[PDB]
């Protein structure tokens, strides 16, 4: 016949993750021709994701989704999470023994801070280095009234 | 169970029942109509939860683009008022 | 058979003509007639789908030159219960 | 069912505002309306998980132009029996 | 829900965290954990279709990295019943 | 249905990605499963020729681009008597 | 075990995310929540020592830049008596 | 008339004079004075839409100088049945 | 009962009740009240023995400072007067 | 104990060293070896969180330099019921 | 647990501080206090591991300069039932 | 019944089968078992007193190198645990 | 058995870590728990000449760094029955 026809009816749906991980298998963000899920297309979604990063890219500009890409962990940052000044039970530091072998990865649910990591193992963490919470304490002197407590103070 | 509205416009039958059966085939709703508007267009609707409603009416557009005269519209109404229920039907 | 198979045109003198291909090139029993509209009109069958895409694509091929000719051939190989009450 | 929608904004207009985009959006109950103090007001509701994604999306989006806006966005997927005390 | 989620990924770890994110994550239950072969597993569990893509996003975005990491994470919304017996 | 249709691919979820595509395509019935080994999975449908046609195509459109892919897909319209109790 | 844990943050929104952490990253029992003032939010939590432990990492990774982020996480492992009327 | 009207601005001075200006500017009854926190001070008033809605104009164009500002001001014609408790 | 004073305020009730737990630690006192000024500011009072208040007290300013935000104002109080006590509590 | 300490290795001569180590280590009780399949061994017991995390700590550190070596040094604190029948 | 924690000092004053703040940080209860000769003096305590480490740090944190400071303070988790006669 | 366990990684049957006969000649040791891995692992799995375990497995390491396609690990338990013994054979 | 396998160090703590290492490192029991006074703390450990062998080097090497350091590492394997008043 010399007409070749165009294929259709393409039901998996390629998403792609918070991440950047392949997702499969339909999708329920926003489609170019689906209508009434405009409404807040390009906010931010702390938590559990359920809307992808393609959504994003071919609805929202790059800040949102580079904003996305660092935002949304699930449960485990690992061990960013350095000060708890809860008298540390700690890794080892000060006292040896299970110092030994202190520096793989747990790559789970985090037990050890990230500041014990430093002074235990001189690198800094193989799991997330830049140590989300680790300033903790030391930022402080003009913290005060940081973020935006409405400044009425 | 589902309250939330999926529902197609067609020009013309076939891609109708295509959309309703992209409906049925993609997540689990129930249409709760087919309409005749005139002049070709017709409508489905379906009920369902916000979910399932959502990734079957993405199918339905992802399948109805070409076929016949062509896909019109989709919308995804999810908590219609009460009084909108006798506007689909009951 | 239960797979649908079903035309679609202007004027239901192609409509007929092509559900009369239908019967004529497959083991297909047509379920209904139906004026959509406008001048559309559709005719909906039963088959298995090789039977279904014989006298579909028989219909189709015998149906353009009548009157307006074809909007839409199309075929589904697995119809679900559910959409039996839009038909 | 269960899965927690909730935001949070500055002030109670905008919590105004996301308390009407979650009844209108999705098969939501608003279950926690709270004045946090200094100027933080949550919203807490629940319902379905797309259900709450969809009225999230429409509170966050529909309490940001006024007022001074939100500062806070969530949704929990599950809340364990643990925190039912907190709501 | 009938709705299936479903993951694949390279031994039993991945897997095993993989099945605790979608049980802490949504309405699913863990219908299945399969050795496919050759270090292939697989968990399947059912949930509500949100509730599911939530479920299965947040296991992916948690065993991206576990042990040698993921490999397929697929969703579907409404299993066939014919199919339930590969169940 | 007499006639036999195999797909095989790299992982389970291809395999019942597929699967759906089969039994949702067309009249088919799955047979079975069967993990063959290094991560090789097989499903073994059966329904009628052109049903099993229908069906294999449509599962060979899914399953390429889901998880590591699709490797192999075929059709036997007459499998041998001696054939299936070695199935 | 009655060792305490308990983090404050600005926002309920984070608090209760890291609650939600707490109960579904560890075995502990949440004693309660408080509303300190001015966007000052706390959550009480109480069970194993090296649990607790975890529980708070998690709390703090999950809290740490949503919405207006963690103020103060801490882990008491033998609290006292008369810090019972207290919390 | 069920129609909703209610605005927002630092201290209490702005508060009470553009309830004045409400309650001289339609026919709206104020339902509630809410010392939201941090200096915020709202106003409730119920309504019919179109007086409410002036009433809010009103209200938004009275304290412009007066104490140190606005901070928000809507209209609300259909609040949900079930809003009822948050307001 | 011992009247000797010990009182700290913090910003957030985590250093309170660091130093609620200095105090519960150190010595002879009982916290007499856990109360929260407004806007954020949380502090503690426990009465008991002079010595035993300050050590405590200095147990509190050891080991209060340096928790998120940390201490804000602490002090002592020697010999409070009868006239205070009703706005301890009465 | 609940918490679950839990790993892969290639070849089983690391999987014993990773469980002497456990034994060494902590008090955790091996619930499960198991042969995923192409090599991959996962070693699979249940302790205190503390327990579990220095055990599976001195497990990684003496498994990997012997054979082909470790795969995922990996923990979870709350195996969730579903997870159970996976176990 | 079963974990046994120790601590070494010069001179027993320091030794017993230290052992003051082992059972005051955490929930562990210890067994001896043993005078080895020469000065040298160490506490024995028993709780769980997690409760044990940090029980330890604390008291290792607390008394490097009371007396003439400390000498040992480490913790086997698992100390064998052999090491009780030496108990 | 020495408790000392001694136990060979081998890609293949044949290194992993020359591995256990030169266990039991280098010592009077005994095999507690063998074990298909999987993916072409096979593990011999030897008990006795360390020594002699010591000596019998450094034999095997020395004959299974050249033989097919060689070690994959090696290397000897002292004193197994009480809780390893379920994996043999509870 | 009849080999003596034994070691002074300076400080308890190591000596029971370096018990503790004989006693899990191979097959052995101890049978003295001396304090020679001074500080020098000697630990007995009765067993075959392979298993004293290998325990007191895992034990020695271990406690090298372990509080104060050990003292002395050789060991004596074939005692002759004269050294009973060492029992």
């Amino acid at each position: 016949c010399g007409s070749t026809p165009k294929p259709e009816a393409r039901k998996v749906g390629l998403s792609l993750s918070s991440k950047s991980n392949l997702i499969s298998g339909t999708m329920t963000g926003r489609s170019k021709i689906v209508t009434g899920d405009e409404p807040g297309s390009c906010k931010v979604l702390t938590g559990t994701p359920y809307a992808g990063l393609d959504q994003i890219n071919d609805n929202c500009n790059a800040e949102i989704a580079d904003d996305m890409k660092s935002r949304a962990t699930v449960n485990s940052g690992n061990n960013s999470n350095a000060r708890l000044t809860g008298l540390q039970p700690g890794i080892g530091g000060v006292m040896t023994g299970a110092t030994k072998g202190s520096c793989k990865n747990l790559t789970g649910t985090p037990y050890i801070g990230g500041d014990q990591f430093l002074s235990n193992c001189e690198t800094p963490p193989n799991d997330a280095s830049y140590a989300n919470q680790e300033k903790s304490a030391s930022n402080s002197w003009k913290e005060f009234s940081v973020n935006s407590p409405s400044r009425e103070k | 169970m589902g309250i939330a509205l999926g529902m197609i416009e067609t020009r013309g039958l076939v891609p109708a029942i295509e959309a309703a059966d992209a409906m049925t085939k993609a997540a689990e709703v129930r249409l709760i109509g087919r309409e005749f508007v005139g002049g070709g267009y017709v409508t489905v609707l379906v009920r369902g939860e916000t979910g399932a409603v959502n990734a079957a009416v993405r199918a339905g557009a992802d399948a109805c683009e070409r076929v016949g005269d062509g896909l019109v519209a989709a919308h995804i109404i999810a908590r219609p008022h009460r009084e909108v229920e006798p506007a689909l039907g009951n």
